[PDB]
């Protein structure tokens, strides 16, 4: 019932040139940019990945990013979002993803990254995001995704990690943040991504979860993150990637979703917004373009549904987890 | 960022907010590198975390300060700081009740105290859930508080009932019931008497509001949570057949209601796959016309059920 109505003058064409220009110029000054410094490393990851999916990575500042990443690794091995900020699993993952895109993993101390991740695992198998102990399946995914990309999954207690994640599975086939938490598409992506990396997709009820996920698609064509909420273009990533991992991507109406995603583009400034008529940002630009790649858009490089990075990059590092289909 | 509508002095105001935020942030980090873990840090971060609670590092600075002051203040002074922190947290939650950082700081704070007032934290939960019954941060905090205070499943079950009946937006409360019910019983699947009580409660719901998707999702679970066809008791068989006829009546009242149609198909499966094969196939066609976006899913489900049926015929 809650849904957007798409306007008939909404963009129906893919504006790659505009999106590459938008991202290439992003952070050239600035209120939102300054207020969001707490996520800068992930912000850099979103921009670089989307530019690489569009074949435009060369227009970004490699040498400058490598120096920034090195300066963000703390003595404990963890990486912070920006200089002076505190280390966290989220930004550790984003940094390792960036270094993987640039084939420059040697830039940071890998042994110490591994030690940091290892240290955040709890007795029940969960992961805290940092030393202050917040537990979230988001962090389980960050820990194994980081380690997989480094070739070091054997460094953690994998069976306990699996047990914790499966304890977060709900009556509807989905997953939440922690045991007892309500299902949400974002957590579902993290947990199905976790289970792909650790080779446990046979423990997912793909038909039940797949149904719950395809019921995210509203009459507008756009996807929400859970029942009775508004569509948001970043669910084109969270929901579709999960469906792809569990082999049920065809349970979505591809053409209606594609039209919704294209309608979220700003024809003037470039970039994508969460919904038509809202303000654009790099986060929704990545996830809109990544969502289109998953739907088979020819102008965009194929994207790994697990790691949200071009598949050609993961082929290069030989880490491509088997999906259900 | 989400929900920012696109449309000088507006531009100017935030130009001045920035330089204050920037100087306050500057100041915090300078103090931190200088090892000045004191009250001025709490004053400075309070100014920033109010508008920007997702600045995680500043919550970490508050925690470092509180830890440090606790060693070198008196017990009464420490107590006073804790109550001040609770006030601050509550004012932050009023402005932004959906920040990971704020909720976690509250948990961190409460987990340190002897003795916390958990009854009061449960009341805070009920207030925030009155404002937004789908706030998963708040439901997570309530589950944390309930465990800390060892509130029993039965009490939490009673809370969910009032929530489901007083209004809709019930997905979060049905979800909670699905975790509470198995605890009340539990086992190393629900006992039939429990199951029958839940079915009665859920069918109330989706007849009261047939657009309520949460009740239909929960009902699909209940249908699978029983002892199985066919050790169907006389009472369960009668209840399911009764639900079948009520869904057909609802189909008449609401002919574009897809949930009622899918549920009919599922009930027929739960009752007797082969006896209802003809009707099941008719309902699949009607459903696909009504919910064309789910046609691929529905074809796959129908294919699964057709295989099940072939397996059933061959066991003859
Ligand atoms: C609450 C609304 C939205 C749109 C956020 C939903 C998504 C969540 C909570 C998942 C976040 C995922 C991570 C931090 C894992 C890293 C993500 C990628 C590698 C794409
Ligand atoms: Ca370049
Ligand atoms: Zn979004």
């Amino acid at each position: 019932q809650k849904d957007v109505t798409i306007k008939s003058d909404a963009p129906d064409t893919l504006l790659l040139e505009k999106h590459a220009d938008y991202i290439a110029s992003y952070g050239s000054k600035d209120y939102e940019y300054c207020m969001s410094e707490y996520l800068r490393m992930s912000g850099v990851y979103w921009g670089l990945t989307v530019m690489d999916l569009m074949g435009q990575l060369h227009r970004m500042n490699k040498e400058e990013i490598l120096v920034f990443i090195k300066s963000c690794q703390h003595e404990c091995g963890g990486v912070s979002a920006s200089i002076g900020h505190d280390p966290h699993l989220l930004y550790t993952l984003s940094a390792v993803q960036i270094l993987t895109l640039y084939d420059s993993i040697h830039v940071i101390n890998v042994d110490k990254v591994v030690a940091y991740v290892q240290s955040l695992q709890k007795e029940d198998g969960s992961f805290a995001g940092d030393i202050w102990g917040e537990i979230d399946t988001r962090f389980s995914f960050c820990a194994v995704a980081t380690l997989a990309l480094l070739g070091k999954l054997d460094a953690i207690n994998v069976e306990k990690a699996i047990e914790f994640v499966l304890s977060c599975m709900n009556f509807d086939g989905g997953f939440g943040c922690r045991p007892g938490s309500e299902s949400h598409a974002g957590q579902i992506y993290c947990c199905t991504g976790f289970l792909a990396i650790t080779s446990q997709l046979h423990q997912v009820n793909s038909d039940l979860l797949g149904w719950w996920l395809c019921e995210r698609q509203l009459p507008s064509g756009g996807l929400n993150g859970r029942p009775e909420k508004l569509p948001d273009v970043c669910y084109s990533w969270w929901v579709l990637a999960s469906l792809k991992i569990i082999g049920r991507l065809h349970w979505i109406d591809r053409e209606k979703l594609r039209s919704f995603i294209l309608a979220c583009q700003d024809e003037e400034t470039g970039g994508f917004a969460d919904r038509p008529g809202d303000m654009v940002d790099p986060f929704h630009t990545l996830f809109g373009i990544a969502g289109l790649s998953l739907l088979g858009e020819e102008q965009i490089k194929p994207v790994s549904p697990v790691f949200c990075m071009p598949e050609e990059v993961l082929q290069r590092v030989n880490v491509q987890p088997e999906l259900v289909s | 960022m989400h929900g920012r509508l696109k449309v000088e002095a507006k531009r100017l105001e935030r130009e001045q907010k920035l330089k204050l935020y920037q100087s306050a942030t500057q100041a915090v980090f300078q103090k931190r590198q200088a090892g000045e873990l004191d009250e001025s840090v709490l004053e400075l971060t309070s100014q920033i975390l109010g508008a920007n609670p997702d600045f995680a590092t500043l919550w970490n600075c508050r925690r470092e300060v509180l830890q440090h002051l606790e060693t070198e203040k008196s017990p009464e002074e420490s107590a006073a700081l804790v109550k001040a922190e609770l006030g601050f947290l509550e004012s932050c939650l009023r402005v932004n009740p959906k920040s990971y950082g704020t909720w976690h700081h509250r948990c961190w704070l409460l987990s340190r105290l002897p003795e916390p007032n958990w009854a009061r934290e449960l009341e805070l939960c009920a207030r925030f859930l009155e404002a937004d019954e789908r706030n998963f941060h708040c439901w997570d905090y309530r589950r944390f508080v309930a465990a800390q205070a060892a509130v029993a499943p039965a009490e939490e079950l009673a809370f969910t009932d009032s929530l489901i009946t007083r209004n809709f937006s019930n997905y979060s409360s049905w979800h909670y019931r699905s975790c509470l019910l198995p605890q009340l019983h539990p086992q190393p699947r629900l006992p039939e008497n429990v199951l029958l009580k839940e079915l009665e409660l859920v069918q109330n719901a989706f007849f009261t509001d047939p657009n309520d998707q949460s009740a239909w999702f929960y009902h699909r679970w209940l249908l699978g949570a029983g002892s199985g066809r066919c050790e169907l008791s006389v009472e369960k068989s009668t209840v399911l057949q009764s639900e079948l006829e009520s869904c057909k009546e609802l189909q008449e009242l609401e002919p574009e209601n897809k949930w009622c149609l899918l549920t009919i198909i599922l009930l027929m499966r739960a009752l007797d796959p082969l006896l209802y094969e003809k009707e099941t196939l008719q309902y699949f066609s009607t459903l696909k016309a009504v919910d064309p976006m789910r046609a691929a899913y529905l074809d796959d489900l129908r294919s699964k059920f057709l295989l099940e049926n072939s397996v059933l015929k061959m066991e003859y």
